RNA sequence: ACAUUUAACUAAAACCCCUACGCAUUUAUAUAGAGGAGACAAGUCGUAACAUGGUAAGUGUACUGGAAAGUGCACUUGGACGAACC
RNA sequence: CCCCACUAUGCUUAGCCCUAAACCUCAACAGUUAAAUCAACAAAACUGCUCGCCAGAACACUACGAGCCACAGCUUAAAACUCAAAG
RNA sequence: AUAGGUUUGGUCCUAGCCUUUCUAUUAGCUCUUAGUAAGAUUACACAUGCAAGCAUCCCCGUUCCAGUGAGUUCACCCUCUAAAUCACCACGAUCAAAAGGGACAAGCAUCAAGCACGCAGCAAUGCAGCUCAAAACGCUUAGCCUAGCCACACCCCCACGGGAAACAGCAGUGAUUAACCUUUAGCAAUAAACGAAAGUUUAACUAAGCUAUACUAACCCCAGGGUUGGUCAAUUUCGUGCCAGCCACCGCGGUCACACG
């Protein structure tokens, strides 16, 4: 642009950033209300633990569930934090293991 | 690379070399000058160049141009008290209007080196606090006085807690 | 003079007369683009009392701060018509010009 | 660029002002006071220790006033502390009274006088203070000449004093430093500064009044 | 001071302008009076065509 | 800002860190904070000695004429600094705590020179 | 909305227009029901595109078709025409 | 897709509608072939000046809003979810 | 940026997304112990302790300080001129409101017209103008340009009166949050109150108690977190067999996995 125009624009401004699942906190506290399987994306194959959860805000969403066996059952409160499971499409949010009833995995 | 012909004089270093600082009865300064005719191009250099350069130093006089609107290129001033200067420029370099200018109507050496001096009495390098300001913040800045408890722990005898535990 | 109005002298160019012995005037002033450092002209409009009503639309006039405002935009008065327009008087050679020619001879009548 | 006028503001603000007028708290509810709790009943405050004594013991102003006749225009009248304290005869001529015609013993109110120290009668008659204090003492008829009695003491007093350390070391080289020969040592005039006593009887027109409210 | 030697230099520059602007115009009157003949040679050539 | 009735006070404004307390005489207002806003700083005072075992009192003596010229007041313990510098007369009851010191010292010399005297 | 005074040998008392929720208005959230897009990738039906893609492709527009799409009219090359004569 | 037949339509008149690969996808004006031409390809690389436009893909010549003689229209024109590419 | 990884069968050019760097908050796992600096998520409710008195009665203070960030171009300049302070019916400086003139956030133009927003006249009345694509008028976000300032003080912008008994003063609570300080002393320092004053209060403040939030200093004893396919410093042997699980990006795992445990 010339010079007149690039006065007459003036700034870049910015893009509004866009807020996250969780809202531009670093964790939220849900209520776990129901714990199933969804398998991923291709190439891959699994069948990964995700889990619905009502988010402190209201609003539900599907957690995946981190290490190797859960004992998560409806009605018990989690802490969940960011970080895509970038092999399930949609499922943005992850349990966080070792905070309220979500317990550390077990060593064997 | 920068936009636009001469792109220096788009530039800090080149807008602070202005020497004409206008006087403060000096208000409102018109440049009449013409596009075409080699009489007037002394003239017109001076606002590609310098009009730049004087509005700089000269933030609140009002600069004001006019086009093709008389058959000679000249400059006027309007001052305070309500003389107003009429500088005829044609046939005339740009650097001469430059110094023609600041003769008549520019501060002298004198008058900015004053102007330099109460700067320096604003900056006590006595005062201390923060060196936003300042030079020093705090009097344990100082060499040779009593250091400041972060750095290197005072005695517990100045410590506030050991001495109180002589108290009681 | 204490005048309480801001603006004490102003050359602008007449862009309205609509109003009863006031004239509106364009006034602009080079401001600096802080990022391209390049100066463009800012405008506003002041109104001017003009008792006479002399001031026809697209004459440089010059105004003059008023000691107090006189109406609620009318801060200055009309000083003095700079440039009359298309009667413009060569301010260098006194002698009438049309744009950037002289229309009579200086040699003329002296 | 207008503002929205703050309206009820406004309102309230002159409603105020004009109720407190309406409902002026008179000096004889003011100043009263219960002499078994020491405390204003108004605004329930203990007056200080060390005027228990004095309060129960002498007597206001108005409270001598209130069985005079036009309570005593013209009549010579001190104050117990000026006698406790100082020897020359302090005392108010009486011009104007204004009683406070609420009190059931018209024992408040208000009062003007001209102050006479050392023959210098002042030009306007202004507002007796300390009204409610229980220091005013009357001056009996028959001994007001012994009273007004007064000797016009010797003037002889300090006319310079010398500087302090450092501000006499500085004037003498600036003396010296311009050119000025002259050891006369540099001293001050307090002889103008006139050291008005810390008693003396300030401006009652210039002290505030209390609200109406209590609070 | 300063506005007077001013208003002496604008005078200066005018003797220096009136004499320049009469010795360009002597120069073009003549440059014009050629021009002109040639015109009216031109005319009075083509008014003898339309005859 | 505007405060609801003032005057300019010239003060110390406590600055340092725990247990290490430092001064700087300000030119402020009667009602602004300690360590607010002031109008200009007029030195400083280290209240503990250096190595050299003194106290720096830096004064603007200059501009401290200037604000007391203008009506600025002065708190208790700035107007004893301006005494014990020389700049002011000493204050009175400076004189009186040094009697009232010395009146109990005199009492404690009959009581030491018994303890010393029994053992 | 009304203002109408007493007092007056020191001068002082008295001195207050009243009016507020039509769930009106404003912007959202929830949605009976109806659609759309995107993802997902082993179903079904055809084969539109990519080669002259088996009728070159597409643009606008119109009409017409289960579905890609078909056809008209104009336009584009982001097709080609084999590059002396034959 | 091929053949035959036939209509709207193509024409005139009077009003609408306002869209195209409306693309020679290459703006107007003033200049330069000197340099280092110069990513590829295409129709060689550039300077001054101004205006108009653009700022991953796709959602989207879409939705809402607004205007319009246009009511299956046109012009302006987003967002959420999705992706690690698209080109 | 001194850059790097990633489009493809491959190569160039564009291009976005990530990586490497520095902070702050929260979590997990750890967490010997010395100074200093800081320390509710919430303008949503509060146990009911404590924070405004001093002064020989008046007056003065309690309008400051300390809080909070809900609302928000009233913060800065200029012109006039108050109220304060300078012992003073005189009256000049300092300081600083109201008023007048200029200046002054960020997005959205799919917010494009606003709707009386102007001038003249001493007046009665005449004029019909004023702003605006160089962004008027709106809508939504935000305390701000930290020697600090602005705004707010239980809601109704205000507070006569209503709604109702108010901690956005300190310490402390169940609530609500990812967001976990003590129901400690003292007025000698200390500034601010009160009389001229000895002086007398102050949850301001000064000293302490807590908290790996950060910064210095430490040790005979006192090391854990994460990472180890490339970008990117650094895996031996076993189980697992597209399962279980793992990645910030590319991507690993299908019985010989430096990528999982
Ligand atoms: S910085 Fe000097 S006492 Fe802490
Ligand atoms: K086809
Ligand atoms: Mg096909
Ligand atoms: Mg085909
Ligand atoms: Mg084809």
């Amino acid at each position: 642009a010339t010079l007149n125009q690039m006065h007459r624009l003036g700034p870049p401004k910015r893009p509004p950033r866009k807020l996250g699942p969780t809202e531009g906190r670093p964790q939220l506290k849900g209520v776990v209300l129901c714990t199933f399987t969804r398998k991923p994306k291709k190439p891959n194959s699994a069948n990964r633990k995700c889990c619905r959860v009502r988010l402190s805000t209201g609003r539900e969403a599907v957690c995946f569930i981190p290490g190797e066996g859960h004992t998560l059952q409806e009605h018990q409160i989690v802490l969940v934090e960011g970080g895509r499971t970038q092999d399930l499409p949609g499922v943005k949010l992850t349990v966080v293991r070792g905070k309220y009833d979500c317990g550390h995995v077990q060593k064997k | 690379p920068m936009k636009g012909r001469f792109p220096i004089r788009r530039t800090l270093q080149y807008l602070s070399q202005g020497n004409v600082v206008f006087k403060d009865s000096v208000k409102v300064m018109t440049v009449n000058y013409n596009t075409h005719g080699e009489l007037g191009e002394g003239a017109r250099k001076f606002v590609f160049f310098n009009i730049p350069q004087i509005q700089y130093k000269n933030p609140w006089v009002q600069i004001m141009m006019f086009k093709n609107m008389t058959p000679s290129p000249f400059l006027r001033f309007y001052l305070d008290s309500g003389e107003q200067v009429l500088v005829d420029v044609e046939t005339k370099s740009n650097k001469e209007i430059m110094e023609h200018i600041r003769k008549i109507l520019g501060k002298n050496e004198e008058t900015l080196r004053e102007e330099e001096e109460e700067k320096k009495q604003l900056s006590h390098p006595a005062n201390f606090g923060p060196r936003k300001y300042c030079l020093r913040e705090c009097i344990c800045e100082v060499e040779g006085q009593v250091p400041c408890p972060s750095l290197v722990p005072l005695p517990k005898e100045m410590r506030g807690k050991y001495k109180a535990a002589l108290k009681a | 003079v204490r005048s309480s109005v801001h603006a004490r002298w102003i050359v602008g160019k007449v862009i309205g007369t609509k109003m009863q012995k006031t004239a509106k005037v364009r006034v602009t002033r080079l401001v600096l683009d802080p990022y391209l450092l390049k100066y463009f002209n800012k405008r506003k409009t002041y109104f001017a009392h003009d008792a006479l009503q002399q001031c026809t639309v697209g004459d440089i006039v010059l105004l003059r701060a008023l000691p107090v405002p006189r109406a609620k935009h009318v801060k200055h008065e009309l000083a003095e018509i700079v440039f009359k327009v298309g009667k413009v008087i060569d301010p260098v050679t006194g002698k009438p010009c049309a744009g950037t020619t002289y229309l009579e001879s200086p040699l003329s009548s002296e | 660029k207008k503002v929205r006028p703050r309206l009820i503001a406004e309102l309230a603000r002159r409603v105020r002002a004009l109720r407190e007028q309406l409902n002026r708290p008179r000096d004889s509810q003011l100043y009263a006071v219960d002499y078994e709790t020491l405390t204003r009943p108004f605004s329930g405050r203990r007056l200080p220790v060390r005027a228990w004594a004095d309060v129960r013991r002498e007597s206001r102003l108005l409270q001598l006033l209130g069985r005079l006749p036009l309570f005593g225009l013209g009549r010579l009248v001190t104050r117990k502390s000026w006698l406790w304290q100082h020897d020359e005869p302090c005392y108010w001529r009486l011009t104007r009274v204004r009683p406070d015609y609420t009190a059931q013993n018209l024992d408040h109110g208000k009062a003007w006088g001209i102050l006479t120290f050392k023959g210098k009668t002042e030009s306007e008659a202004r507002e007796i203070e300390h009204v409610m204090y229980h220091d005013w003492r009357l001056v009996p008829k028959h001994e007001e000449e012994a009273f007004t009695a007064f000797t016009p003491a010797p003037e002889d007093s300090l006319a310079s004093v010398p500087y302090p350390p450092l501000l006499r070391a500085m004037i003498i080289a600036e003396r010296q430093k311009n050119g000025d020969t002259s050891t006369e040592e540099p001293m001050l005039n307090v002889q103008r500064i006139r050291m008005e006593p810390w008693d003396y009887p300030a401006k009652q027109e210039d002290k505030g009044r209390a609200k109406g409210t209590p609070v | 001071e300063l506005m007077a030697w001013n208003q002496a230099e604008n005078r200066r520059l005018h003797e220096l302008r009136i004499a320049r602007l009469r010795q360009e115009e002597r120069e073009q009157e003549q440059r014009q009076a050629l021009e002109q003949a040639r015109k009216a040679e031109e005319v009075q050539a083509w008014a003898q065509r339309k005859e | 800002k505007a405060y609801r009735g003032g005057h300019l006070t010239i003060r110390l404004a406590l600055g340092g860190c725990t247990n290490r307390p430092f001064y700087r005489i300000v030119a402020a207002h009667n009602k602004c904070p300690r360590d607010g806003r002031f109008v200009e700083q007029l030195g400083s005072y280290d209240p503990l000695p250096n190595s050299h075992g003194e106290k720096l009192v830096a004064l603007n003596l200059d501009r401290i004429r200037h604000w007391i010229g203008c009506g600025a007041h002065l708190s208790k313990p700035m107007e004893k600094l301006l005494g014990l510098a020389g700049f002011f007369p000493l204050h009175p009851m400076m004189i009186t705590n040094a009697e009232r010191l010395r009146r109990k010292r005199a009492r404690e010399v009959l009581l030491a020179s018994q303890k010393t005297d029994a053992e």
